[PDB]
DNA sequence: GCTTACCTGGTG
RNA sequence: CCCCC
DNA sequence: GGTAAGC
């Protein structure tokens, strides 16, 4: 994980990817100042693993690709360190039943 | 005292349609409106010939 | 000074049977006008 | 409604013609710095020139109409704020008896 | 002034005890009314509770 | 009882509806909104007789 | 169905592959060659010529010769012919696709510009999605202006490997008009690149080349959409309408066909002959005009292929194009057989679900029954009847085929049946038929009915049925629809019976109850004063069709026996029926005879009126819905009305004048209220006048005046309205309807009997429309009520002539609303509709669309149908934590607090039981755990939440069943109890399934349900409170089970368009305008229909973006915290503090020309430039209100202009704030330069973009250390304008509780997740702020939808509709012919899962009765013999 | 009489209240064909015509056209013409499907260009109904729902019956006060 | 950052 | 067109 | 005649 100041240069930029298995993640100071998980809006999103992904499309009968859907670039993704292919299971309250949990994958 | 002019009647700011209405000063403004629309659904004589 | 109402009715004008015929007229008399133009071009007389 | 009329169409001219001989001063002749106070006076929204004692001419104007001198459906506005003295010839206008 | 300035347009209604609310059962109802249908039925009126804070319609 | 103001054309009545226009030779100032770079405007729709 | 058998098996459309014709196969499915422009005329013979208008290709003359096949008009389909093009053209739907193909691939050699050794290319060939794909690779490709040799190897960059040669420039391809020019590089070469050239170089595209641009090696290869063998549409497509035997009109596209022809013909000839070459490229554009104007001719490049009649020529894109088109207007829709319309009229003597059919519909409309044993004899006799006496018949359908006429046949009279044959008969009474109300914007538009054929010539209906239509009697229209099958007519009385619809979905509540006379009557019915005499009691009681033929016994009994109104009413009303009220002053004993009190279908105490009676969600039509079925509630409608109508036939009710005239001394009291209003406006109007009226916080002094003023004399109109609506007796013909709540209200007393009131235009008083007045009638500068339309006069009084003319321009007003409205109102409805349509429940109570994608785990996160949900009370939420802990806290091991033994048999020996403790001590931890969570969920402490299962009902039920006494103990266990609830929580199932997360998602589901269930059954409460017995406790819980299962939704549900109809009905009653907030600007807000677009469009540049900045926590209270931190958000400028900026020549800088800036040259010198000087004069009360200050202004200045500018300035406390500037050929005109960017753009202190910040004192409900709700207010900042990034890092605030009504800053900074949450509360407050109730659901499953995507999808053509759904679906809304064409170059499949496809098809959607399949067991049908 | 219906007295229905009159009226032309080859106002027969209407052409004089004073109806020809496309064809006119009447005033003149010009009025009696749109001068606009005798309706003592009944929750919330006053 | 290309309620 | 909530 | 997603 970078934490940057005010910009990354477009030519450091390029390493990133450079070193696989390892990922490189880079935020801004400015961005990190808030937790934007702690927010009212902001429900409860759990990464899952491998086989818990494998029981829930197991379960529901699904192809990946009838999972709802999260961006990597979306600020919970991003917060997770989310990458393609990975599910998240969301804890919300619901006015209708009490708690409700939807599941998107993230592309 | 200023006076210029004076009206000749103020039952003269009214069209064809809304002339025939009886009391248009005693009703809510969209029923006059509505029924200005309307006589034209209506027959009686048009023409003596 | 405030901008002008483009909706007063002093600023409005109703067109009836007179100019709008007026209208049609004028075309129609410069259609003519400029045939007149033809027979005279062709002419040979 | 019922007593409305529209406006056929008089001549300007007459109009034009009595005004200057009532003291309209021609539109070339007009010094801006030597009278700002002055009158517009406008026919059919054409600038003809200007007027020095408004009130008069607009009342030479009325009652020349009343008697029947200018065709009763001309219509004349003095602005006083503005300084203008509209006079309307033109055809299509919405009139009502008063 | 300025500490008055920067507070914000607040807005009375006129209320009428003639109505009463459906949750906090109050009578002080703020309403108004609308062409919402043809000129062949009526208004609408469009109530307001001043109180709870609560909207409804009419006929 | 009839009041003419029509014209017969190929048997059938005609009415030739008043059209409503903006009159001409009027100087009007109008405010161009915002996302023009033009700030207000002066226009004159100017025809003869 | 299409005449005559056929031996070929038939089967159903499973798929349909789209793509493209290659030439090879024009010719292959061609019957004729076509080659003349001629049409017939066999020289002159006339009989269809070998060359167009076919040999061949189908048939004209009703005459069998369709060559071979030799069918005949209804049969033959037409035969596709061909014209072979003389040079290639390109096809116009495909000549963008073909400019992007040409700027993908070399023009030269064929190849693909990128591959595999470019990085950024390798990303998008991994592209799965071939329409993103393809969009990507040309993003790149179309840059690429040489077809290298070769390229740096994958390892060294310094060495490079051949790719694939060829190294040409390519050109910049621009399109002009039909043609594509080219650009290579002196000046470039320009050139139109030839059809040829084009198709020459798509037929050299690598297979894994076009492969991996969108196209298909089989369907769809990039060369086929360059035409060269063009297909003629057989004579179906094309008709001849024959005028009667030589006179014959060809279609339009019969003309076009034989220019293409006539072009092609005129090229052939002289490609063929000496070519002049300039003459050749004219016949080639030519041909290349006619066929693509042929398609389409609605091209941009102007000329519009017209007719000689000046008409512009039918392209075949032209007949697809939506509302008339192909698609919307005869697939989606369609003119329809079996159908009937007249003018609809009113029955009180129908029942709620019959429908009144005049005789002459019934003689036409015909049900086609097929010849049973059972019906042999009837149908016999009604054949015998024939085509003209009512119970008759039409046609004989006989085993071989064809149709016996029985108004002509000879053998009519004759006709003996078989079994098998069908007789089409008359519509009967009892035949289930459609009946419809155009728009039909709801389930409830259509709904079923048992016809009752009658004479005259309307239909009739029911009066309560009129609500949900939506229809009246002033001439409405009503449409009638004859299901044909005994599955179809099942269909509708099974699922769209009027008694089936009584509780709307949309609402959650009933959608039909009593109205207009029986609504007025029922309440003059049931007032103590109303008593009957015998003589009418008997028939009263006769005319309930169900009475039980037992006279009641009378009320009063002494010498004159009277029954009262409510007793007899009460036949009407089923046994076993019970309901409770209480209105304003109501006890046991009500005094009023307010609220309701029903025991056993009996009357008890109260007046029945829209309380009791209307379609309220715990009214007697509901309760009797739920306690007894639809068939007993529809029953009850029909008696209701039969027994009050009967009443209000004899009693009578008028109304007239006499019910408008309010008293004399009223009539006083009213004109000196008016005027005394009147008198308040003239001290403000004074007041104002005069210079001492008071800002107010909402702004400008003549604001102020008019909100003084608006109120005082709304204000007048509500205390003259009262006054008279006071002073009229109950007797009042007015007052009784508006008591009944039959018609009319408090403001209809008011204007009519009163005062009329303030008249409004655009949410403000009469303008001045006139220089300076409203009327030439009043003087100049006129504020007083009467010259800004003040109506004071009631319309009993009458209106003087400016009244009159206010009170039409203020008319108008909705009227024009209305008009404007309309359109935009319609296309939301249908845009909601065409998003959600395919949305539906499926059999694992998931909310799938089309392509199976899941919407929502569990239908509206609960699984339960919205017709099963009542808004209930979760009591635990509330009131202190004491009050909680006496109402439900239970120690028997404490004297005080164990259960009395009076309330339980158990209680003596229960005392000290410290095994039951336990299991009391876990009932009380899970009740506090529960209070707690409720907490968490409904923040506000707002207890009242729809649920299933109206549990209040249930135990109200128990007791008058089993006669439970309230002065008896119990013969419950704590056991039963405890143990009993935690039982009936293991059976209320919404998902089955044997693993945990079925498992888990079934315990959330029930979730809230639980909570409600265990606050309302906790030991305390049933024994101190219900009372409860064993035997009723267990009916109870019995009952909560049974409900609750009947609770959960159906698979099959089509939740979609109920959703989208649930939405789009309230938005139709929305407005445009509205102006609530004019006359106080610096406060504005879009709402209404604007503001329903702005969402679902996912509008960007939205009319009222704003934050609204919660406090940090223990700072909300303090005024002087929010005012600093206003200071630290709101964007201020340099121009904003800035009074006036001047430019001097002040030459010497040691000492000053202006006398004033003395002592600021004294300072800052104490301690080669420019004589020019920019001298600046600041606003001490700007700069104070930012928290300011000079040195901090100079600062900024001298950062934004560095070394280049030279500042100095006065100290803080000197009379005038200035700042002095000096620059470092000319000089002078660089300083005005220097002062624009200065004002403009120079940041002091706040966020950009937030142009305005005000401070608020928004209430707010908290829990107290005690634990009750309680209103504690706090500050709140209130911004106009978007920058929730910024503000969101600001100190001071509460970044927890920051929002946006744009929901799409929420996306992006808080993710998709909180972005949908933002998004619901915004379409929530859209329809509620209207006063509108949709149930959550509905709005749930439409943000939902706009969600799972990732990111924010409108409900338009640029949405939805471009999503990967199939394309036909896609094409029924918005860009039909557009995505026909690329579902075709494409190769699109369409596995015809959706809805609109199996419309299209004519085959049974998946939808409902089509979401499952019904199979014969051989195994069963043996067993049952 | 609810939700915008209303009652009217059958007996005076009987009496002639509310009846109209209804015309309707069919125009024709004799087509000219450059040289001579003109269509003809004639009572065509099947005898070579060979396209002829299913109504009946009984009704029409040798002149193609109708007495006034007969009764038409359904979709009786009333005007009878041939067309000389070639013999003849059928070019006639049958009363509009969903009428009847008799037939009025039939009249034979000439275009401005000097063919035969055919004009046919047909009148009939329309009768109050149950389905029939009726309306006051108030916005007051609805149809009638039932028709009851003179017996049937109430009645003042003086022997009075009302022509119309209309229903009093027309009036409050539509707050016609005029119609009242008028009244 | 300008020009294009899509759309605009229901019956009769 | 001419009609509709 | 209004909005946006093309070049
Ligand atoms: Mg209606
Ligand atoms: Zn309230
Ligand atoms: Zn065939
Ligand atoms: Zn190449």
């Amino acid at each position: 994980i970078f934490v940057y100041q005010n910009n990354i240069t477009p030519s450091a930029m390029k390493l990133v990817p450079s070193i696989p298995p390892a990922t490189i993640e880079t935020f801004n100071e400015a961005a990190l100042v808030v937790n934007i998980t702690h927010h009212e809006l902001v429900p409860k999103h759990i990464r899952l693993s491998s086989d818990e992904k494998r029981e829930l499309l197991k379960r529901y009968r699904l192809k990946e690709s009838q999972l709802p859907r999260i961006q990597r670039a979306d600020p919970v993704a991003l917060y997770l360190g989310l990458k393609r292919g990975e599910v998240v299971k969301i804890i919300r309250k619901s006015e209708t039943s009490g708690r409700y949990a939807s599941y998107r994958i993230c592309m | 005292t200023t006076f210029t002019h004076c009206e000749i009647h103020p039952s003269m700011i009214l069209g064809v349609a809304a002339s025939i209405i009886p009391f248009p000063d005693h009703n809510q403004s969209p029923r006059n409106t509505y029924q200005s629309a309307m006589g034209k659904q209506a027959m009686g004589v048009f023409l003596t010939n | 000074k405030d901008q002008d109402d483009r909706d007063h009715f002093g600023k409005k004008r109703l067109d009836l049977a007179g100019p709008l015929l007026a209208q049609l007229f004028k075309t129609l008399f410069k259609k003519l006008t400029k045939d007149i133009f033809r027979y005279m071009q062709r002419t040979v007389e | 409604s019922l007593m409305s009329c529209i406006s056929v169409g008089t001549d300007p001219m007459p109009i034009i013609t009595f005004l200057s001989e009532w003291g309209m001063e021609p539109l070339e002749d007009y010094v801006p710095h030597q009278s700002p106070d002055a009158t517009r006076v406008f026919v059919n929204g054409v600038w003809h020139g200007v007027h020095r004692n408004p009130a008069r001419l607009m009342e030479t104007l009325r009652t020349l109409r009343r008697k029947g001198d200018i065709n009763p459906e001309v219509s004349m506005i003095r602005d006083i704020r503005e300084k203008e003295l509209k006079i309307f010839t033109d055809a299509g206008r919405v009139y009502r008896p008063l | 002034q300025n500490l008055y300035n920067a507070q914000g347009a607040t807005i009375e209604r006129s209320v009428t005890d003639r109505f009463t609310c459906g949750k906090c059962k109050e009578k002080k109802v703020s309403y108004y009314q609308l062409q919402t249908r043809s000129a062949a039925a009526p208004l609408t009126t469009f109530c307001t509770c001043e109180a709870c804070g609560n909207r409804w319609k009419f006929s | 009882f009839d009041m003419g103001g029509y014209f017969i054309i190929n048997g059938s009545e005609k009415v030739l509806i008043a059209q409503e226009r903006s009159a001409g030779n009027i100087v009007q100032v109008f405010k161009k909104a915002a996302p023009s770079p033009i700030s207000h405007v002066a226009e004159i729709r100017s025809a003869l007789e | 169905v299409g005449q005559q058998y056929s031996s070929a098996p038939l089967r159903t459309v499973k798929e349909v592959q789209f793509g493209l014709f290659s030439p090879e196969e024009v010719r292959a499915i061609s019957v004729a060659k076509i080659r003349f422009p001629e049409t017939m005329d066999e020289t002159q013979t006339r009989a269809k010529i070998g060359g167009l208008n076919d040999p061949r290709l189908g048939s004209i003359d009703r005459n069998l010769k369709c060559q071979t096949c030799q069918e005949g008009m209804n049969e033959c389909p037409g035969h596709f012919g061909h014209i072979d093009l003389a040079k290639p053209v390109f096809h116009v739907g495909f000549i963008a696709k073909i400019k992007k193909v040409c700027e993908c691939v070399c023009m030269h050699c064929g190849k693909l510009l990128l591959d595999e050794h470019n990085e950024l290319m390798r990303q998008a060939l991994a592209i799965k999605d071939s329409k993103k794909r393809f969009a990507a690779i040309w993003t790149l490709c179309k840059t690429k202006m040489v077809c290298e040799t070769d390229v740096p190897s994958e390892d060294d960059p310094t060495q490079l490997v051949s790719r694939g040669g060829c190294g040409n420039t390519q050109p910049t391809i621009r399109k002009d008009g039909l043609k594509l020019v080219g650009s290579w590089k002196d000046e470039p070469e320009l050139r139109v690149l030839s059809t040829e050239e084009i198709l020459n170089i798509f037929k050299h595209i690598s297979v894994k080349d076009f492969t991996s641009l969108g196209f298909n090696e089989v369907f769809s290869r990039p060369e086929w959409m360059i035409l060269t063998c063009l297909p003629v549409p057989p004579p179906p497509v094309r008709p001849s309408i024959s005028f009667n035997e030589s006179q014959r009109g060809e279609d339009d596209l019969t003309f076009k066909l034989a220019d293409i022809l006539k072009a092609n013909i005129s090229l052939e000839t002289l490609e063929h002959n000496g070519a002049p070459h300039h003459a050749i490229e004219e016949a080639e554009s030519l041909l290349q005009f006619h066929v693509a104007t042929y398609m389409d001719n609605d091209i941009a490049g102007q000329p519009q292929a017209l007719q000689k009649s000046g008409r512009p020529v039918k392209s075949i894109r032209a007949r697809l194009k939506g509302k008339e088109g192909r698609i919307r207007g005869n697939l989606m829709g369609k003119r329809v057989d079996f159908s009937a319309r007249t003018v609809i009229s009113g029955d009180p003597n129908l029942e709620l679900d019959q429908v009144g059919v005049p005789k002459s519909i019934a003689k036409t409309l015909t049900y086609p029954e097929v010849v049973t044993p059972y019906n042999i004899d009837r149908l016999t006799q009604l054949v015998r009847n024939g085509p003209n006496e009512h119970p008759g018949a039409k046609y004989v359908i006989r085993d071989s085929g064809d149709r016996i006429d029985l108004r002509y046949s000879k053998r009519a009279g004759d006709i003996q049946l078989q079994y098998g044959w069908k007789v089409e008969r008359h519509i009967m009474d009892n035949d289930p038929v459609l009946f419809n109300r155009q728009p039909s914007l709801h389930k409830m538009s259509m709904m079923a009915h048992r016809v009752k054929v009658i004479p005259y010539s309307t239909f009739r209906l029911n009066l309560s049925v009129t609500s949900p239509y939506n229809a009246d009697f002033d001439g409405d229209e009503m449409n009638l629809h004859v299901p044909q099958s005994e599955e179809t007519r099942a269909e509708l009385s099974q699922l769209c019976a009027v008694p089936l619809q009584i509780v709307s979905p949309q609402s959650n509540k009933p959608c039909m109850g009593i109205v207009q006379d029986t609504l007025c009557g029922i309440r003059k019915l049931t007032l103590r004063d109303t008593f009957i005499e015998l003589d009418q009691v008997l028939n009263m009681l006769y005319w309930v069709p169900d009475w039980d033929g037992v006279i009641p016994t009378p009320a009063i009994i002494k010498p004159k026996p009277l029954w009262s109104g409510k007793q007899i009413l009460s036949v009407a009303i089923p046994n076993g029926i019970h309901l409770q009220r209480f209105d304003e002053g109501t006890t046991l004993l009500s005094p009023k005879d307010n609220g309701m009190l029903i025991i056993d279908g009996q009357i008890i105490f109260g007046v029945v009126e829209k309380k009791t009676v209307g379609s309220s969600n715990g009214g007697l039509i509901h309760v009797v819905t739920r306690e007894k079925g639809p068939q007993v509630c529809a029953k009850l409608f029909g008696n209701i009305q039969k027994v009050v109508n009967f009443w209000l036939l004899h009693n009578g009710f008028s109304t007239g004048i006499g019910d408008t005239i309010a008293d004399g001394p009223t009539m006083r009291e009213i004109t000196e209220t008016i005027a005394e209003a009147k008198k308040k406006v003239l001290d403000v109007t004074k007041e104002a006048q005069a210079n001492l009226l008071t800002a107010k916080h909402g702004m400008t002094l003549r604001e102020s005046f008019e909100d003084n003023v608006v109120r005082f004399l709304n204000e007048a109109r509500d205390k003259a309205g009262r006054l008279a609506e006071v002073n009229l007796k109950d007797l009042n013909n007015v007052k009784q309807m508006v008591m009944a709540g039959s018609k009319g209200s408090f403001i209809n007393i008011a204007q009519m009997s009163a005062c009329v009131g303030q008249q409004s235009v655009e949410g403000k008083r009469i303008a001045f429309g006139f220089v300076d007045r409203t009327l030439p009638h009043f003087s100049k500068d006129d504020y007083s009520p009467e010259s800004k339309g003040f109506v004071e006069n009631s319309y009993l009084r009458g209106l003087t002539p400016q009244e009159f003319f206010f009170h039409a321009m203020g008319g108008r007003e909705g009227l024009i609303d209305t008009a404007v409205k309309t359109a935009e109102t319609g296309y939301i409805q249908r845009r909601l509709v065409k998003a959600l349509e395919d949305i539906m429940v499926h059999y694992d109570n998931t909310t799938r669309n089309s392509l199976g994608n899941v919407i929502q785990f569990i239908y509206g996160e609960d699984g339960m149908d919205a017709a099963h949900i009542e808004k209930q009370s979760l009591d635990t939420i509330g009131g202190s934590d004491a009050a909680f802990e006496k109402r439900y806290r239970v120690d028997l091991l404490n004297t005080d607090h164990t259960l009395d033994p009076s309330l339980l048999e158990s209680g003596s020996e229960i005392l000290g039981d410290l095994k039951l403790q336990v299991l009391l001590d876990e009932e009380y931890k899970q009740l506090v755990k529960d209070r707690k969570f409720l907490r968490e969920v409904f923040v506000d402490g707002e207890a009242n939440w729809p649920l299933p299962v109206n549990i209040r009902r249930i135990i109200q039920n128990a007791q008058q069943t089993f006669h439970i006494d309230h002065t008896k103990p119990s013969d419950l266990t704590i056991k039963d109890i405890v143990l009993g609830v935690k039982d009936l929580q293991e059976n209320l199932l919404v998902l089955r399934g044997k693993n945990e997360i079925i498992q888990n998602a079934q315990r959330d589901a029930v979730t809230l349900f639980c909570c409600l269930l265990r606050s309302r059954l906790a030991t305390r409460r049933v024994l101190q409170e219900y009372r409860l017995t064993k035997q009723a406790f267990d009916w109870v819980l019995s009952n909560i089970e049974a409900q609750f299962l009947r609770s959960v939704v159906h698979p099959g549900e089509m939740v979609g368009v109920l959703a989208a109809q649930s939405i789009g009905e309230p938005a139709t009653q929305m407005t445009l305008n509205t102006f609530h907030f004019a006359g106080v600007a610096s406060k504005k807000v879009t709402s209404g229909v604007p503001r329903l677009k702005e969402i679902l469009n996912v509008a960007k540049n939205m009319k009222t973006p704003s934050l609204t900045v919660y406090l940090e926590p223990g700072h909300a209270a303090d005024q002087e915290q929010a005012k600093l931190i206003r200071s630290a958000i709101e964007h201020t400028t340099l121009k904003s503090v800035t009074i006036a900026s001047e430019i001097y020549y002040d030459p010497d800088p040691r000492s000053t020309v202006i006398p004033e800036d003395e002592e600021i040259i004294q300072l800052h010198f104490s301690l080669q430039q420019s004589p020019w000087l920019l001298r600046l004069e600041l606003d001490r009360a700007a700069m104070n209100d930012k928290d300011l200050t000079m040195g901090q202004v100079g600062e900024r200045i001298k950062q934004t202009f560095k070394n280049d500018l030279f500042v100095i300035w006065s100290e803080d406390n000197d009379e005038k704030l200035i700042i002095r500037c000096r620059v470092v050929a000319e000089e002078d005109h660089m300083l005005k330069k220097i002062e624009n960017t200065m004002l403009e753009n120079i940041t002091l202190r706040g966020v950009e973009n937030i142009e305005r910040v005000v401070m608020m004192k928004y209430d707010r409900k908290v829990p107290s250390p005690t634990g009750e709700y309680v209103k504690e207010p706090e500050w709140v900042l209130e911004t106009d304008g978007v920058n929730l990034s910024e503000v969101m890092t600001v100190p001071g605030i509460d970044p927890t509780r920051i929002y946006t009504n744009s929901f799409i800053d929420i996306m992006e900074v808080l993710g998709i997740e909180a972005g949908r949450a933002a998004l619901y509360k915004e379409v929530y407050n859209v329809i509620a702020s209207d006063g509108s109730y949709v149930n959550y659901r509905h709005m749930a499953l439409l943000v939902d939808v706009m969600t799972t995507q990732g990111g924010l999808t409108s409900v338009t053509r640029h949405g939805f509709n471009r999503s990967n759904t199939g394309a036909l679906m896609r094409c029924s809304f918005e860009e039909t012919v557009e995505i026909l064409f690329e579902a075709g170059a494409s190769a699109e499949l369409d596995d015809c899962r959706g809805v609109s496809e199996n419309v299209i098809l004519g085959q049974m959607a998946p939808i409902g009765t089509g979401a499952f399949d019904v199979m014969i067991d051989e195994e069963s049908l043996v067993k049952y013999m | 009489n609810q939700e915008d219906s209303m009652i009217m007295n059958q007996s005076s229905i009987d009496r002639g209240l509310f009846r109209s009159l209804f015309f309707r009226s069919y125009m024709d032309q004799e087509k000219k064909y450059g040289m001579s080859i003109t269509e003809t106002f004639e009572k065509p027969q099947r005898t070579n015509t060979l396209r002829m209407k299913h109504g009946t052409y009984d009704k029409l004089d040798d002149d193609g056209l109708i007495a006034p004073g007969v009764r038409v109806s359904g979709e009786d020809v009333i005007i009878g013409k041939t067309t000389p496309i070639s013999s003849k064809r059928d070019a006639s006119t049958p009363l509009r499907s969903t009428e009847n009447g008799i037939v009025d005033q039939v009249l034979v003149t000439t275009n401005q260009d000097g063919l035969k010009f055919v004009k046919v009025r047909v009148r009939t009696t329309k009768i109050p109904q149950i389905g029939d749109k009726f309306a006051s001068r108030h916005g007051q606009k609805g149809t009638i729902g039932i028709t009851y005798r003179r017996e049937d309706m109430p009645f003042t003592a003086e022997g009075i019956v009302p022509d119309l009944i209309i229903n009093p929750h027309a009036i409050p919330s539509r707050m016609t006060v005029a119609h009242l006053i008028e009244c």
